[PDB]
């Protein structure tokens, strides 16, 4: 069952979309990797490792530009094609540079009677054990690296299939396992194979006890570091926008500090508000920064906020909120349907420009519960599946 | 679906002026219709500002051609500022060259019609209205949903909507009672009573009901067969001062 | 086709051998709650918890 | 292929189910109440009878 | 653990004869589980002391 993939492996691809892809990376990431990747697999060039230096370094001398040193990658040093440890570096740097163009998904894990489960995932153990349930169904080739900036270790995965007389390649799958957390993030993707990977990597981490997963949302996250932030690991995951200061506990110092600079002893100036309703009738530049500062605590949290200034801490695209009222003895109900790039961003401006009313504001309408879709029933929030 | 195209009249005019003269430039006939009916403002009694004048007519032969089918109907007043206005549907050649032939006869001249919030939300009132052969008055209830278009830089909150299941439309009346404006007294402060959003000071692009209207400010699309007299009433007050 | 054919057998064994040990192990369930603690050998401190 | 994952799936759906564990759960219960009792019981003859 | 910890055992006489230490821990274990603390210690008096109660 020699399924599985080695690094000297070249499957077939095509030039053309490789050669638009390599275009994207900047000079100083073409110049390092191909470095790595004669000492690793070698090339066609007929030199040795210093032979290599020098000639590219005469390139990035002259300041040349990136189109060439590309054509040289694929018709010179590797013109039959690129393997497929090769490939997968490739995009781990990409990863890396703009993670604004991947999708992400969350997931949960439930084992039993429902309780969740911390995954406890090992990368040795992980990449055989992976490799071996997926070698009697088609050819697996997995490489995972851990996120350089963040704790979170990033799965690769691709299926190979039969045809062009050798095999082709297919679509990537991502998965991505955080550090300490029951909460899996992988990629969307509609397909057999997709299905495939997922349920294989549930059977894997089931060793102990059988282990379910479960899809949290349905709308997708564009970044890695926003949905790290919603569903990951962090002080900011349950507590957000009105409540974003407690996350961060800059207002309550330390009971051993210094009691002069305390803030009940200092005291604070806040405006009057008027709880008559004024706003459906309708300056001083004092009043005018406070009415100001007002839409500023209640969409972000914090006077300064937390990061132009109207952008929230992380943006939304879509969200759902179903509101439920009895009325006469009877349910009267109202969908509120929102798209947008920061939804909750773009509602504090329409604050600013007085259009609707702050004071008047639900807290779901607020920002709490980011990239949550929910219905609301008698004044609570509860999630929608 | 039916798009019908608005438009005003600046100072009274007679249409019946010379039908047999309105012809033979068109090389076809053209009947006409003469008609006047009450429209209560108030229920309890209305005065005289309520005497309306309206005309109707078509240029066609072909019943079967249902595409190339197009209507002019007149409705206004002589006492107030603007006298009365103009609607047509559909695109052809019939649907100017009388309007030329009293552009250089009146001396009255056009302009597009121009709807706005305080307008917009008032016109599904006089659509769901009804009126029987009695003179009762009783409301055929639609699901309305309201489309909401919001200018922003980075595009945040580009578009929003608010949908009502009528049945909670339904709720929301009988809670406030027996009343002629329902939009004035059970839906659009309710949403402002929930929310806190003026459904007013916001730009609103369009408010749909169920598969009744289809009403946007450019121009108001709806499949019924003519448009009815609350709604050209309504109309009128709006672009009066 | 060969290989993956014995797989889809081996595996449907396991299933039927996983669910009938699922459903025998509910029929034992409800003969250990009759006829074992409802009868006359009940303990009256226990009656309360029972009740 | 899908003959094969949709027994996979309900090979773990029957294991992972709240109904099988339940099962357990019920099981272990049920073992216990009857131990309590036979031992309670007995206690209580030998306490006053012979 | 470092907060206090607190222990509850039970022992019975016989006019002067020990019973079995074994059999009586699992009786006050799981008495006092199946019914809590504060009720659980009473029984223990209606059982040991009112033997004829039960008869």
């Amino acid at each position: 069952n020699e399924l599985r993939l080695e690094d000297n492996y070249v499957p077939t691809s095509d030039t053309l979309v490789v050669f638009k892809q390599l275009m994207k990376l900047p000079v100083t990431v073409l110049y390092d990797l191909t470095l790595s990747w004669f000492a690793k697999f070698g090339g066609s060039f007929d030199g040795d490792i210093y032979l290599l230096t020098e000639t590219l370094d005469l390139l990035i001398e002259k300041g040349v530009r990136r189109n060439v040193i590309v054509n040289r990658i694929l018709y010179v040093y590797w013109p039959d094609g690129l393997n497929v440890f090769q490939l997968a570096e490739i995009d781990c740097h990409l990863m890396i540079s703009k993670p604004e163009k991947f999708k992400w998904l969350p997931s949960k894990a439930l084992r039993g009677d429902g309780k969740p489960y911390v995954v406890k995932l090992q990368p040795a153990k992980f990449i055989e054990n992976l490799q071996t349930d997926l070698a009697k169904i088609y050819h697996c080739h997995v490489y995972m690296f851990k996120h350089p900036s963040l704790p979170v270790l990033i799965t690769r995965i691709q299926l190979f299939d039969s045809n062009g007389k050798p095999l082709i390649s297919r679509r990537p799958y991502y998965v991505a396992f955080p550090l300490n957390s029951p909460i899996i993030f992988h990629s969307v993707d509609k397909d057999i194979y997709a299905r495939l990977v997922l349920q294989s990597i549930s059977r894997t981490i089931s060793e102990r006890e059988t282990i379910i997963f479960k899809p949290v949302q349905k709308i997708p996250v564009k970044s890695i570091h926003n949905i790290m932030t919603l569903l990951g690991p962090s002080r900011f995951a349950e507590s957000m926008g009105p409540w974003e200061c407690y996350a961060s506990a800059n207002f309550e110092r330390s009971p051993l500090h210094d009691y002069k600079k305390h803030q009940g002893l200092t005291g604070k100036k806040v405006m009057v508000r008027e709880f008559d309703d004024s706003f459906l009738n309708d300056e001083e530049p004092e009043i005018r920064r406070l009415r100001l500062e007002k839409n500023m605590i209640k969409f972000k949290g914090s006077a300064n906020g937390v990061m132009s200034r109207y952008s929230s801490l992380v943006p939304i695209e879509k969200v759902g909120f179903t509101l439920k009222n009895e009325i006469n003895s009877r349910i009267i109900t109202i969908k509120l349907k929102f798209n947008g790039n920061d939804i909750f961003g773009g509602l504090h401006e329409l604050c600013d420009k007085n259009l609707i009313n702050i004071d008047k504001v639900p807290g779901w309408l607020a920002g709490e519960n980011g990239s949550f879709s929910g219905t609301i029933m008698n004044g609570d929030f509860q999630r929608e599946q | 679906p039916y798009t019908w195209k608005f438009l005003g009249i600046s100072k009274q005019l007679s249409l019946e002026n010379g039908i047999a003269k309105l012809n033979q430039l068109l090389n076809l006939e053209v009947d006409l219709d003469i008609q006047t009916i009450r429209v209560p403002s108030d229920p309890d009694g209305g005065t005289a500002a309520d005497e309306y004048i309206r005309y109707e007519m078509r240029l066609d032969i072909s019943n079967l051609d249902e595409g190339t089918y197009s209507k002019f109907i007149f409705l206004g007043n002589s006492k107030m500022e603007v006298p009365m206005f103009l609607c047509y549907c559909g695109t052809d050649n019939r649907n100017e060259v009388v309007l030329q032939w009293l552009k250089a006869e009146y001396g009255v001249i056009m302009w597009p019609i121009k709807f706005e919030q305080k307008t917009m939300i008032k016109l599904a009132d006089a659509s769901i209205v009804h009126v029987t052969k009695e003179n009762i008055e009783q409301i055929t209830w639609f699901s309305s949903k309201l489309y909401f278009e919001p200018e922003t830089q980075d595009k945040n909150l580009r578009q929003f909507s608010i949908e009502i299941p009528r049945e909670s439309c339904e709720g929301l009346a009988l809670g406030y009672g027996n009343t002629m404006h329902p939009y004035n007294d059970a839906i659009v402060p309710y949403i402002y009573n929930e929310t806190g959003m003026a459904v007013e000071r916001l730009p609103l692009t369009s408010v749909i009901l169920a598969g009744h209207t289809k009403i946007m400010r450019e121009s108001i699309v709806t499949s019924t067969r003519s448009l009815r007299n609350r709604v050209l009433a309504v109309v009128l007050q709006s672009i009066q001062f | 086709n060969e290989r993956l054919e014995a797989i889809l057998s081996r595996e449907q064994n396991l299933l039927e051998e996983t669910r009938k040990l699922c459903m025998n192990l509910k029929t034992n369930n409800k003969k250990r709650l009759t006829e074992k603690l409802i009868q006359k050998d009940l303990h009256p401190v226990l009656n309360k918890a029972m009740e | 292929n899908q003959q094969i994952i949709s027994v996979r799936n309900e090979i773990q759906e029957l294991k992972a189910g709240k109904d099988w564990h339940d099962l357990q759960n019920e099981q272990a219960k049920l073992n216990d109440k009857v131990k309590l009792n036979k031992r309670l019981n007995d206690l209580t003859s030998t306490l006053l009878g012979k | 653990c470092f907060l206090p910890m607190s222990k509850i055992s039970i022992a019975l006489w016989k006019g002067g004869e020990r019973f079995n230490q074994i059999d009586l821990d699992e009786i006050c274990y799981g008495l006092i589980k199946e019914y809590g603390v504060k009720t659980g210690l009473k029984e223990i008096c209606n059982v040991c002391l009112f033997p004829d109660m039960y008869a």
